[PDB]
């Protein structure tokens, strides 16, 4: 969308999620920098009226913000020349049993928003738990049109954010813990109409591949794979959904985003390579066929859930400026590709303790296992870098274009894992494994590092008491800010890494912070409301370690700090 | 199993020293009801039938209704 | 208390919810005044984990903050060295039915606090939902004691702050919209056992009599009126639960507290003044009888609940300095009396809009009633000044002794009121009245006044958007602090009402402000949490205007401006 | 009524025009159930007498135990 892309280049706006369709989290405003922001204090606040986790954050469009909120996800709009009076509301009737088959909170990661409009008035799109698709106006909060994407019946909804496209809007999925087969679903902004959908694992024709599919890379694999990586009707339950983030490159006019996990966790339930679970994909804008996909982790065996951001950049790969996407996995691995092509540049890791592979071939592309860090039936694989939750998970990251680094919050937790022989049953938990949780071999949960994706170069590493998991925002000041789980917003120096601010918040933050500015100053605002995988301990009270999918002995000490929370902090100079 | 040995492109599964190449009948033959492996697919259809009926009401009307039992 | 009341006197705590046993609520700190109250920013914050409203304010004592939470009542201690940490925790279980049979939302106004002595170490108390006064650790939060007050199933629940006197702590009683007769209790703070229990109806013995009860003022009345004031056993179920808030005056070994309405509100079904309904008590510490008791509404057929704060203060009445209480009752009247003889000195209304009563007949201590403001079956009343939620609620108000001024948190709001007949059951609500509300003449719904309370003299007034509900703070810094229910924090000065600084906080603000002194810094705190009786209707999301005792209709747009919330924040320089 | 008419010291209700003396057996007759206003007092009665056990428990063992059951 040519005109929702005109908009993020004023800075002014938020219009999405990932700020802008490269995902560059990047702004240039220079207002607050490494020099004063010692002297950044809150301008004001918002409640949003819920607990548990608060992902993604805020839009602004037009100097009106967007509020999104977790379960029953409620929608609010606020004029940012009145921020104490609500604008509109949007306060969805969701059935409860919804909560149910969420396996890591009720988390929802946001707003998207598109401009008038030949469709015709701007609209706002919200993902419900319940696995609706909505529309709203933009300015009255009316409901324009409510499609059906996921049936929770069968253990699948929406936690990921829609996104715009020309005149459609992108849905993925979720609830592959409960055997849903992935798939992404396009619909016409002004119809509600389903244009394609694409699904992960199956017949090429659902994959929805074009003719040419991996014609650069065909060592990735083509044709039947969708098929032929599984024994039998396997696919049919077999994971890759996409609940995460999308990036999107005009001039090749494609679309980027990666699928998730095969299920069920229990690998020696579905020996073959799984394919196209945990895979990156270049689809094509009008028709969503895929015009190559990169298999990052063939016949998974960690939930290494192949979801994360997809932040767009142009740097040079052997003296020749390329169109890439970086793309840092669950599985600690920073992967780069040409954004064109789907060729390989690079893949490194995140952090040097990642175990579960020696190293990945750039040439065949594969990722060497070290069976002494796999997992099956009757063994309880002990020591296991990354755990399930991943040296990254769903924060999205920053990109400064000036130094070529990009800033990431990152996660340090490893596993035991053992699998157990159980059923599928549409509707019910399709798990299949015990794990526990602890801090990898530094000893600290959290990292923040910055770091060049072609060399793999780290510029600098810091420790943060618990994992970093909300994503990051980098600035034209020098800095780079994101929350904690703990319950702090900071900010570095994105030259060094040194701590030049932090405050306070009510509780923990589990989404990115953004900034805008308005009548002439700068401004920058964030979620406070932990919960989340780390935070399942918290909040849903649970005692028992290898409970929360092994999350809550990791977060165990979570609590000493940090109650569950819901409000918008809003700060400036 | 180190994921190099590949019978074809994309495909280098192999199976772990003293597990089967086929789980069909063995140790761990997942054993899954056919009658439930169809319930997603059967769910998906049902969606995009309701879904297109919300369409062509929207279409033909102008005016948006999201119960089906509402729809002419 | 001796040690307690020495520890309310330095301003490196505040000890009790009233800060001190006067309930002056006013701070000689100085660090922030009204020349720079314009810089104060927010210097940390902590979420409470819960919503629903947050009444009362957190404790300070010997360099920790004490903060307590609505249903179900959690209680968090934090270090002041180490806003991030959590001390320790008491995390009650209740029987959830408790919620069901509170009238106005699961408010809870506060923690009290002993210093250790020979009972011994320090202690925090804790009023529950559900009935229980429990005694805590107060450097452990290790559970002491734990005794029943009330019964959850007969409609009786807690929801006012204990009050700690000498060895012994108060615990009062809610529940008069359930037919619960009202009674206050005083427990041994060593081991729980309880001293002695006063009704505030039925027989003389009951109600804890001194031998020379009300010899300064018989024509108050004395004995057999709490049985004679009633026909037949009508008393039994009726009302003056004190819910409110204490004062203490350790030179004459003396508490002073109010007893709240008669039940039902169908005034008809219960003819008789009512006593000792609405009643300004003075008892005597030890054996809990009283030596005074005047009866400021006879009668009730507005819900007028005689609970509200007690200042005390020493004033010249006619020349001759006087030991004195201040009383803003719900009849909207301003009391004042001799809190040694319990002598009437004046009784002023505190908005001339006041019209159930014409005028207090200071000689005879009536109230002088206009019958075209009363309310009987088969009439449905209109335009009655003050409404059941009176001109002045809950919130504990302020005092500068070198001004000799009092300031206040004051609502305009006035009702319909149409009884009906209907049976009582035990567990059952108990009310019969249909009600609805709206802003008073001025067309305001809330305002700030100072008042000197001998003369009557208002020195200022200022309008406000909604009811200041949530009480106020004042210092030697010329400044009233305040919250409101639109979700600010406000300063003004307190010689003019000038408005000299606000905050928007994330939800509107039910409780009070502290401030204290930690390491030479002074501070602001204060609760944001948006809820109690001018909430219900967001907080239960209601629509009849009838409803939540008709307050639903009034504060349709309370919902406007605020979402529910949980938070503590805390300002400073 | 106008709360100045006064039986007694500290009684002053009259009734309102055209309201009775008593509501008894009048059409304001509340009819209460006398087992029903007695639940209170019983109820009392058993919160003071299980703290009783509470607290003479808590005496003697020097260490403090709520449920009356476990005493
Ligand atoms: O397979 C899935 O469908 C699925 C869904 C979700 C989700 O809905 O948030 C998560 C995951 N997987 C997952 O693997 C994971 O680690 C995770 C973390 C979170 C979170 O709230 O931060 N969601 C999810
Ligand atoms: O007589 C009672 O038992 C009783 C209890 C309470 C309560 O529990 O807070 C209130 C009242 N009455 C009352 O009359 C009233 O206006 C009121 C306001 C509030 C509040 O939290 O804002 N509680 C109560
Ligand atoms: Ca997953
Ligand atoms: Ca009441």
């Amino acid at each position: 969308n040519s005109e929702l892309d005109r908009l993020s280049k004023d800075d002014r706006n938020w219009v999405m999620q990932t700020k802008d369709y490269s995902a560059t989290h990047f702004s240039r405003l220079t207002e607050i920098n490494s020099h004063n922001v010692k002297n950044l204090k809150v301008a004001w606040t918002l409640s949003t009226g819920t607990l548990h986790g608060h992902e993604g954050a805020p839009l602004v469009v037009d100097g009106i913000m967007y509020i999104h909120t977790p379960f029953p996800n409620n929608v609010y709009a606020v004029d940012l020349n009145d921020t104490r009076k609500m604008l509109w509301q949007y306060k969805p009737k969701q059935n409860p049993a919804a909560r149910a088959v969420a396996c890591c909170d009720v988390v929802n990661r946001g707003l998207a928003y598109v401009p008038a409009g030949e469709h015709g008035p701007a609209k706002i799109f919200l993902n419900q738990l319940d696995g609706h698709i909505v529309a709203l106006n933009a300015k009255t909060g009316e409901e324009i049109w409510k499609m059906e994407n996921s049936d929770i019946a069968m253990g699948s909804t929406l936690t990921g954010a829609p996104f715009v496209v020309k005149d459609k809007v992108l849905v993925g999925s979720a609830g592959a813990e409960l055997g849903v087969r992935g798939y992404v679903t396009a619909y016409n902004i002004k119809d509600g109409k389903q244009e394609w959908r694409a699904y992960a694992t199956g017949p090429d024709e659902d994959l929805l591949l074009d003719k040419d599919f991996n014609k650069d890379n065909p060592h990735y694999g083509q044709f039947g794979l969708g098929l032929s990586t599984w024994e039998g009707d396997a696919w049919k339950i077999g994971g890759g959904t996409n609940w995460g983030w999308y990036a999107y490159d005009p001039k090749l006019d494609m679309i980027y985003y990666g699928s998730g996990n095969p299920a069920p966790w229990n690998e020696t339930m579905r020996p073959g390579d799984n394919k196209w679970t945990m895979t990156i994909w270049g689809r094509d804008a009008d028709t969503g066929r895929a015009k190559f996909g990169y298999q990052k982790t063939p016949h998974d065996e960690w939930d290494y859930a192949g979801v994360n951001y997809m932040g767009l950049s142009e740097q040079e790969v052997d003296g020749k400026l390329t169109p890439l996407l970086t793309h840092p996995d669950r599985n600690g691995l920073v992967y780069t590709l040409n954004r064109e092509t789907g060729a390989l540049v690079n893949a490194f890791k995140i952090d040097d303790t990642v175990n579960w592979v020696k190293k990945v071939d750039l040439k065949t592309g594969l990722p060497i296992r070290d069976p002494e860090y796999s997992t099956r039936m009757d063994h309880n694989a002990k020591g296991i870098c990354p755990s399930a939750m991943g040296y990254h998970n769903q924060g999205i990251e920053s990109y400064d274009p000036d130094k070529k680094l990009f800033f990431m919050g990152v996660n340090h937790i490893c596993m035991d894992w053992e699998p157990f022989m159980l059923p599928y049953r549409a509707g019910q938990f399709f798990v299949g494994a015990t794990l526990n949780m602890y801090p990898g071999p530094k000893g600290m949960l959290g990292q923040v590092k910055a770091m060049n994706a072609v060399t793999g170069k780290m510029e600098w590493e810091v420790p943060e008491k618990f994992a970093v998991w909300g994503g990051t925002l980098a600035t034209a000041g020098d800095l780079v800010f994101y929350g904690t789980l703990d319950g702090f917003i900071k900010a570095r120096d994105t030259r060094t890494g040194e701590l030049k601010w932090q405050f306070q918040l009510p509780s923990g933050v589990i989404g990115h912070p953004i900034t805008y500015q308005h009548n002439g100053k700068q401004y920058i605002a964030i979620y406070s409301g932990v919960g989340g995988w780390p935070g399942v301990g918290l909040v849903f009270d649970l005692k028992d370690p290898t409970a929360g999918l092994g999350a809550v002995g990791a977060f165990r000490e979570l609590a000493h700090y940090t109650q569950m929370g819901g409000s918008v902090f809003v700060f400036s100079l | 199993y180190d994921g190099t040995h590949c019978k074809a492109p994309g495909n280098c599964w192999e199976p772990k020293p003293g597990y089967p190449d086929k789980v069909a009948g063995s140790k761990y033959d997942p054993k899954h009801d056919p009658n439930e492996l169809n319930k997603q697919a059967e769910s998906i259809k049902a969606m995009e039938a309701r879904n297109q009926k919300r369409v062509e009401n929207y279409a033909k009307t102008g005016k948006f209704v999201y119960k089906v039992e509402d729809i002419k």
